[PDB]
């Protein structure tokens, strides 16, 4: 029999996923991306600790512990918007493609 | 009816096809992978245990000299020490310290445990690949599993299903793993015959059940302490257990494209590689002519609100004439918008509501139902939140050509500029035109 850790506390940001990890004893934690290259990472986490993990477009995948797997993926979420003032749409589209944009500009 | 289509081989992602059979209403199929599987075929090279050291009873032999014969075990030493002068509790070990020598040896066996607690080394070639694949044929759910070779093809409800081969080779293992129990690793293990101390594989044997052991310890004899008559030696650690301490993280964990390892048998699962050609062989009671099929006409389409979540955020209202009761089959026009809806049912006149979801901020796509296409149109607004726990339901928006709308100002200021240039070529052209004239 093995003990499981319990559930973080999870929030959001731009393609950014923030973990608040509550151990009793010391857990591995570790996480690798979805696409061709998972460059994975872990670490060993022997207290509380907030955790900042960056999601490529193909999706991170996280386990900690003796926990089952999470999977994230990104949404197009803008602070700008489409349509209305030129400058409103540059935002917008900066924010979801910033290289393209800036090769297009 | 033979019906080919590809789909990618992302798995728990359904997608859409249309059957164009001239003269026949235009059918819709879904599928789905629900599970694909790449199982390596595995020669097991040797297995890596733990050994114990066997060490029988030292030999002392006082007033004379001890002498040995060399053995044929998988490491084994032999050694004769001179001026020993041993103690038992209840005094000297004999009457005489003159001309004593103590015969000393030692070999090394397999452990017991390694019929239950080791690694095994294994080769691999290729893998029968096979998946689980979910069709929706005339509205009803069939479900299949084949081998993705182009071969031993099923068929289910008189519908024939052909699967793969696969258009990618890619496997997460290579040419050599060891395997312990649920972890794989990729390790490039030393041959068979060649270990060495204090790593993996210092003991070799072919099968669990061998008697033929390879042994590399490098278990060397040394004097004992005077008074005593222990045995000691200098001998490496076992491998096996340095390298369970040291095994690191797993394919399982480590693994590209969001592989899932498993074992018993060894196998690579939802791989996210390449795509799957699909053959169908369609019955002909699957088709209604187009004469006997509904008709639709005075068709419009609005949209009360769309949103690129990237989970069928858009909605869309389409308003008929049906000429009678009957169904219909739904597709999009275009690879932007994907509309989650096969199918739907049109009677008299009224409206059908159908979900949609697309990458584009301005959505413009036509609605086919039965070979009555609307041209759709509306604004889309992005999601509030960041992050969700699925993959999109649609396809990129990968091209310039799916700038948003509202876009006038780059044709404007194209225009403009191209105008300035169409002007001024022109006024230099005249003023060529008149200098040639003139002579
Ligand atoms: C078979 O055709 C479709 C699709 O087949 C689906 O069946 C379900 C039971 C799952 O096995 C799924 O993997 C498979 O793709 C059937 O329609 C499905 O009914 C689902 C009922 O659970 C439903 O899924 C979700 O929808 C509800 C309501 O919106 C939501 O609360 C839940 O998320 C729920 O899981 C959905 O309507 C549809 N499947 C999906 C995932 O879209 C249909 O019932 C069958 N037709 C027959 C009888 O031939
Ligand atoms: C006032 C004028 C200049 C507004 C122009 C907005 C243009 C420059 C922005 C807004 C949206 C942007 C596009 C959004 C989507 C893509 C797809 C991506 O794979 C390549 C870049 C590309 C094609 C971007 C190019 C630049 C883009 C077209």
């Amino acid at each position: 029999r093995v003990p499981k850790a319990r559930n973080p506390t999870v929030t959001y940001g731009k393609n950014q996923v923030i973990m608040l990890l509550y151990p009793d004893h010391p857990t591995l934690l570790s996480y690798r991306n979805m696409g061709e290259e998972p460059n994975y990472q872990e670490e060993w986490v022997m207290h509380k600790k907030e955790v900042v993990l960056t999601v490529p477009t193909e999706g991170l995948e996280v386990t900690w512990g003796n926990n089952e797997p999470y999977k994230y993926w990104p949404q197009l979420s803008t602070n700008g918007t489409a349509h209305g003032h030129p400058h409103e749409i540059i935002l917008y589209y900066y924010e979801l493609y910033p290289t393209m944009t800036v090769v297009v500009v | 009816y033979e019906h080919v289509t590809v789909i990618p081989n992302t798995v728990g992602v359904p997608y859409k096809t249309l059957v164009n059979r001239p003269g026949y209403s235009p059918m819709v199929l879904e599928m789905e992978l629900l599970s694909v599987t790449l199982e390596p075929t595995l020669s097991l090279d040797y297995i890596t245990c733990e050994y114990k050291t066997v060490i029988p009873s030292p030999y002392v032999k006082c007033c004379g000299t001890a002498e040995c014969k060399d053995k044929n075990l998988p490491d084994y030493s032999c050694k004769v020490f001179t001026g020993v002068y041993p103690f038992m509790w209840g005094g000297a070990y004999c009457f005489c310290d003159a001309e004593n020598t103590q015969l000393s040896e030692a070999h090394v066996e397999k452990s017991e445990s390694c019929k239950t607690e080791f690694a095994s080394a294994y080769r691999a070639h290729t893998a029968s690949a096979s998946a689980k694949l979910r069709v929706l044929y005339q509205g009803n759910n069939i479900t299949v599993t084949a081998y993705a070779n182009g071969d031993h093809a099923v068929t289910v409800k008189d519908a024939k299903f052909i699967v793969g081969p696969m258009s990618s080779a890619w496997t997460p293992f290579d040419n050599k793993i060891v395997v312990y129990k649920g972890d794989v690793y990729n390790m490039d293990y030393p041959p068979f015959g060649a270990g060495r101390p204090g790593q993996f594989g210092d003991i070799q044997s072919r099968t669990p059940e061998s008697k033929d052991v390879y042994a590399n310890t490098q278990l060397v004899l040394q004097r004992p302490a005077a008074g005593t008559v222990h045995v000691p030696y200098s001998q490496a650690p076992s491998g096996f257990k340095y390298w369970l301490k040291e095994r690191g993280a797993s394919l399982q964990h480590t693994a590209p494209f969001g592989c899932q390892i498993a074992t018993n048998p060894v196998r690579a699962v939802n791989c996210a590689v390449g795509n799957m050609p699909i053959s169908i062989d369609i019955p002909e009671a699957a088709f209604t002519r187009v004469v006997d099929a509904p008709s639709l006409t005075d068709m419009s389409c609005e949209v009360p609100a769309c949103t690129h979540s990237s989970d069928f955020g858009g909605v869309a209202v389409i308003k008929y004439a049906a000429s009678k009761k009957g169904k219909c089959a739904v597709h999009s026009m275009t690879n932007a918008v994907t509309i989650r809806e096969a199918e739907i049912e049109v009677e008299g006149n009224s409206q059908l509501q159908i979900s949609f979801s697309t990458a584009l901020a301005s959505a413009e796509f036509r609605v086919q139902v039965c070979s009555t296409q609307v041209h759709c149109a509306a604004e889309c607004h992005p999601p509030k939140d960041h992050i969700v726990n699925y993959p999109a339901s649609h396809t990129t928006l990968g091209v310039q050509d799916i700038s948003a709308t509202a876009m006038s100002w780059v044709q404007k200021i194209t225009g403009g500029v191209g105008l300035v240039v169409a002007v001024a070529a022109l006024i230099l052209i005249v003023v060529l035109c008149v200098s040639f004239s003139r002579h």
